[PDB]
């Protein structure tokens, strides 16, 4: 059923076919019966050259267009998947040499089922030349300049089906310079048609037919889609200025019934970014004021190009990062952050987004540096995008308890898949152990279960992305608010006489700053309970965090916010290395041990009557409080000379009316 | 009186106002305001004030303040509105107040409550009215679709959280007296949104189409019993969109349908080619969307096929597209759609020689599953029951491919069961 047995079965079709009308029941067993699946024992140069004037005598019916599809038209289609399945190192010319005499009929007109045999077949011929060089490329690129002069008329009655993808990425370079991309840049400038321009004017049909204009952004797309690749290696010339409002002007007008065009579209305008010469100019020809959602009006279509719309234009932005002024960079984090806080759109790209707005900000300290008098709006500038990073992991803090709910549900599916490893055939041992002992409530998950869920539930590790989120956002927020102490007052004002001990320890902040470092303390000490090294890197990121913090600014956040630390410690007890880093190493833990003693002091008056985890709690919590005086020493030992004689004499005092005496003898012991 | 005086300090002089009145929500824990709502009203209408005086005018936008106040007022005016047993009028004009900008749902200072009213506690006889007045205003044709997209959330959310916190509609219909939702839905099935499905008109947004998509998607997996000739007009309502030009709104509606006609009311002069063209080549944006269509579709297809179904044209339609395909992902698309359906198609032997082909054509990634999984289709098919050259292509595949390179574990299992039911020389050619 490979050999020659086929070839006494389909002597049906020895003839090209009776009963032209029913062909495609009687002689199409060709590549949906026999030739799809059987072999490859070099047997097709055997008889492919045979079937050949079967190809041509089914080729004389391809008279008539205009709807006639049961003995000709989708036959036509049934011909195209006769050739689009054929590849070989034989006899090209008894295809290329007489094909087009046999497509010339259908390439300028359009209506009622044609334009397509001349171009989906040269598809065929198209890839069957790129495996050869016969060098007649010159000699047939004239009937597609023939189109593109035939354009005009087109749309001149019709108030396309050109396809420009597989004629022009021939790559053999000697080709010519403008009739090529003169035949690109004829299309350009044609209105769609008048009526649309005078649509435009207050976006910042009344056409007769609609799909004709589905037909001519369709060529003007694929326009957009060729010449990059009559760019991409190909520096240009003479025109540089037409694109950028071709491309928006393209971009603005393309239907909301379809957006797989919009893809590479948009694939084809980060291609021009990417480019050195065409970044400059698209400021000076567009502004980026066009750059908005506009671009995406047909949302249930454009909800899964979202990624692509963005990563481009965040990259291009970080891509130029040059004359870009204050108040266009401010429009970018007003936008960007909320981009950032809206949940519908992935991980990777509310990352992407933080990650754009860190590797801005050295053009707000060098573009506030430059001209000093709208720097303080700089460190505005430079706060509101630490805010939206406070919102994001204030966001996880919320989403917690079914958090947990997924990760749960995800080591009950990894013991469940990765068991099977345990049973493995690899194992050498067992038979010899055992040949010895022979001779011897739904909060949030709505979203999951409605009828339209589109895309299947997650099942990644939702700790991992929030750990990844956390040492991400907080890896980028110490070098940001460190780089905040570039924006200060002169001390002069402040009127202190120590002027380098500024310049990394003191600013100042408003109101609604300090808050926002409060609520970033607060939601970011509720989210250690996700977490353990990783947990101590937020630890040590948190605490280093808030050395630059204006001590004096530090305290008002720790004094608040201390007890709510120290119901968080009754929990978990690894947060004391929260404190420990705060005070065994600091500029400022003459501060942070005269809190911590003032806290401590008012939670000794009966806290030794009390259960075992918090005197536990307690006891080490004094015990780094007093290994903050045997390291420093040459600091403030005077932040320990009051109150210790009353922790003595009223540790004993307390000791005779307790309920556990022992644990204040025990802390004089550890003083 | 000093707002339009100066026209800069507005940002300063909202963030002052709720100051103020949020200082004395703490010190009147009832409220001071008697909980009635007159004091709070004049500063949802300031916000709309200074919403507007910053739209118009040019410097600052998006200040830190109007940021954390629009969250504080919100706090305090969303905190009134539990604190009242008129509980859905001051709900929605809310809805009415966040035209302009504030968040599409501010979370948790807004949606928090939201939350409150959805079926919890089970059987609170007042989500009843809460639903209705949502019903009316989701039909009010002069106010915010996107805030209709809000109206998605409400309605929708309390409906699927009534079917995910019971078996399917239990706690609702107490026979059938005055639900005055569903009528409404005969507003909605009754208008159709004629004529284009919804407002010719710019809309800005296609959102509402896919709420009466999900809305009339929950009834067939609520109540298909109950009031079937209204799931008639969820039928002619449903089956309209299949004639539209995107793709996941159309296989989303074709998914719905393709939902519906287990149920009930059988015709054969649309199911046919419905998956027909649903195991047509559709391209990659919801091709879950085909999988949970057509392999929830499936089953019901071979028993309403059979005492009229001797043929299985409908399987040779398989055939007949699997050789159209042109092999790519177009066919890797078409094999877990005979994967995921297993145990009923056990027609003939053209599925499998082809495919070894193609499974063949995987291994020259993320491919691979696919590539084993098709041996524990075979495996399950001589294992279903319980010429030869082919068992060579699929072993001889086998010993390739554990010898070539989780999976190849089981791949060592599948081996391990079907030659008991190439051989020397090859093991020689084996950083």
């Amino acid at each position: 059923m490979s050999l020659t047995e086929q070839i006494e079965q389909f002597a049906s079709r020895f003839r090209d076919d009776d009963a032209t009308l029913q062909s495609r029941y009687s002689t199409l067993s060709e590549l949906y019966d026999i030739m799809e699946l059987l072999n490859s024992p070099e047997d097709y140069h055997f008889f492919l050259q045979a079937v050949i004037p079967l190809l041509l005598n089914q080729l004389k019916e391809v008279p008539i267009s205009y709807d006639a599809h049961s003995p000709e038209q989708k036959l036509r289609n049934s011909m195209l998947d006769i050739f689009n399945r054929c590849l070989m190192n034989q006899t090209f010319q008894p295809y290329a040499m007489e094909v087009l005499e046999f497509l010339l009929s259908v390439l300028p007109k359009e209506n009622e089922e044609n334009g397509i045999l001349c171009m989906k077949v040269l598809t065929t011929l198209f890839k069957s030349f790129k495996s050869i060089l016969q060098d007649k490329l010159d000699s047939f690129i004239r009937i597609i300049i023939q189109i593109y002069k035939n354009t005009p008329n087109l749309i001149n009655q019709t108030f396309l089906r050109s396809s420009m993808f597989s004629f022009k990425i021939l790559s053999e370079c000697p080709i010519t310079m403008v009739t090529l991309y003169s035949s690109y840049k004829q299309l350009t400038s044609t209105s769609l048609p008048e009526f649309t321009p005078l649509i435009m004017n207050l976006l910042n049909n009344r056409p007769a037919y609609c799909d004709f204009i589905l037909a001519q952004i369709k060529a003007t797309s694929f326009l957009a889609y060729v010449f990059i690749r009559g760019y991409a290696p190909e520096f240009l010339q003479d025109y540089v200025n037409f694109v950028p409002d071709l491309i928006i002007r393209l971009l603005q007008d393309c239907p909301s019934e379809l957006s797989s065009a919009r893809k590479e579209l948009l694939h084809a305008t980060r291609h021009i970014l990417s480019t050195n010469y065409k970044k400059l100019f698209l400021p000076k020809l567009d502004y980026l004021f066009d750059e908005r959602i506009l671009i995406g009006n047909g949302f249930t279509m454009h909800e899964t190009l979202r990624p692509l719309a963005y990563s481009t234009v965040a990259d291009f932005i970080h891509n130029i990062r040059s004359e870009l002024q204050l108040s266009e960079i401010e429009k970018t984090i007003k936008i960007y952050t909320g981009y950032l806080l809206d949940e519908s759109l992935a991980l990777t790209v509310q990352i992407m987004s933080a990650k754009l707005l860190l590797n801005l900000v050295e053009r707000i300290l060098k573009l506030g540096k430059e001209n000093p008098q709208e720097a303080p709006r700089a460190k505005k500038l430079l706060m509101i995008i630490i805010d939206s990073y406070m919102n994001r992991f204030k966001t996880l803090n919320r989403q917690y308890d079914t958090i947990m709910k997924y990760y749960g549900r995800y080591e009950t599916h990894k013991k469940e898949k990765a068991e099977k490893l345990k049973n493995s055939i690899q194992d050498n041992d067992k038979e010899s152990e055992e040949f010895m002992r022979k001779v011897l409530v739904e909060m949030f998950d709505i979203k999951n279960y409605a009828p339209i869920l589109l895309l299947p539930t997650p099942t990644n590790d939702p700790i991992k992305d929030a750990f990844y989120l956390y040492r991400t956002l907080m890896s980028f927020l110490k070098t940001i608010i460190h780089d905040l102490k570039v924006f200060n007052p002169p001390p002069n004002e402040y009127t202190v006489a120590n002027p380098k001990l500024w310049a990394s320890v003191s600013r100042v902040f408003s109101y609604e700053e300090v808050i926002v470092f409060k609520d970033l303390f607060h939601e970011c000490i509720i989210g250690l309970k996700f977490f353990t090294k990783d947990a101590r890197e937020l630890m040590d990121y948190l605490a280093f965090m808030f050395m630059q913090m204006d001590n004096a600014t530090f305290n008002e956040i720790i004094e608040q916010e201390l007890p709510f630390v120290y119901e968080r410690m009754l929990e978990d007890s690894g947060l004391l290395h929260v404190a420990q880093s705060f005070l065994t190493s600091e500029i400022t833990s003459p501060n942070f041990a005269g809190i911590l003693l003032r806290f401590l002091k008012g939670k000794l008056k009966d806290l030794g009557n009390v259960d075992f985890n918090t005197s536990n709690v307690l006891i080490r919590l004094f015990k780094l409080s007093f290994m903050s005086v045997n390291l420093f020493p040459n600091i403030n030992e005077v932040v320990l000379l009051p109150h210790l004689n009353d922790l003595i004499l009223n540790s004993l005092k307390y000791s005779t009316t307790a309920e556990e005496p022992l644990v204040y003898f025990y802390l004089i012991r550890t003083l | 009186s000093n707002i339009p005086k100066n026209q800069v300090r507005v940002v300063s002089f909202f963030t002052n106002m709720v100051d103020l009145f949020n200082t004395m929500v703490i010190t009147n824990g009832d409220e001071w305001l008697k909980k009635k709502g007159n004091m709070i009203l004049k500063l949802k209408d300031m916000l709309n004030l200074t919403l507007k005086t910053i739209k118009e005018n040019s410097f600052y936008i998006d200040h830190l303040q109007l940021n954390q106040s629009i969250a504080k007022f919100q706090a305090l005016y969303l905190r009134f509105t539990e604190l009242s047993e008129r509980d859905q009028n001051p709900l929605l004009l809310d809805f009415i107040d966040f035209s302009f900008s504030n968040g599409i749902k501010a979370s948790y200072s807004l949606k928090k409550f939201i939350f409150h009213n959805i079926i919890a506690s089970s059987n609170k006889e007042k989500q009843n009215n809460f639903i209705n007045d949502a019903t009316l205003f989701v039909l009010s044709d002069k106010c915010l679709d996107a805030r209709i997209f809000v109206l998605k959330n409400v309605i929708n959310s309390t409906l699927i959280y009534e079917v995910a916190t019971s078996g399917s509609l239990k706690s609702y219909l107490v026979e059938d007296k005055k639900p005055k939702w569903l009528e409404l839905l005969h507003n909605k099935i009754w208008k159709n949104s004629n004529a284009i499905l919804a407002y010719d008109v710019l809309d800005h947004h296609d959102l509402f189409r896919f709420e009466l998509l999900q809305l009339s998607a929950i009834f067939i997996k609520a109540d298909p019993e109950i009031i079937a000739e209204i799931k008639k007009d969820i039928i002619k309502f449903c089956w309209n969109f299949i004639k539209l030009e995107d793709t996941l709104i159309k296989q989303s509606a074709y998914l719905v349908t393709s939902y519906f006609i287990s149920k009930f009311d059988f015709p054969i002069k649309v199911v046919t080619q419905v998956f027909v063209a649903l195991l047509r080549s559709s391209h990659v944006e919801a091709r879950y969307l085909v999988k949970q269509s057509l392999d929830v579709l499936t089953p019901v297809l071979h028993e309403r096929m059979n005492a009229a179904g001797t043929p299985d044209t409908w399987i040779n339609w398989v055939k007949r597209v699997m050789v159209e395909n042109s092999s790519s992902q177009n066919n890797i698309l078409y094999q877990f759609l005979i994967s995921h359906p297993d145990l009923f198609f056990n027609s003939r032997d053209l599925f499998i020689s082809n495919i070894i082909h193609h499974m063949n054509k995987i291994t020259f990634s993320d491919s691979h599953t696919l590539a084993i999984d098709l041996a524990s289709l075979i495996l399950y098919w001589e294992n279903k029951t319980l010429s030869l050259h082919l068992r060579e292509a699929c072993t001889a595949f086998l010993i390739r491919y554990v010898c070539a390179s989780e999976l190849g574990l089981r791949a060592i299992n599948i081996l391990s069961e079907l030659i008991s039911d190439v051989k020397l020389v090859y093991f020689e050619k084996f950083s």
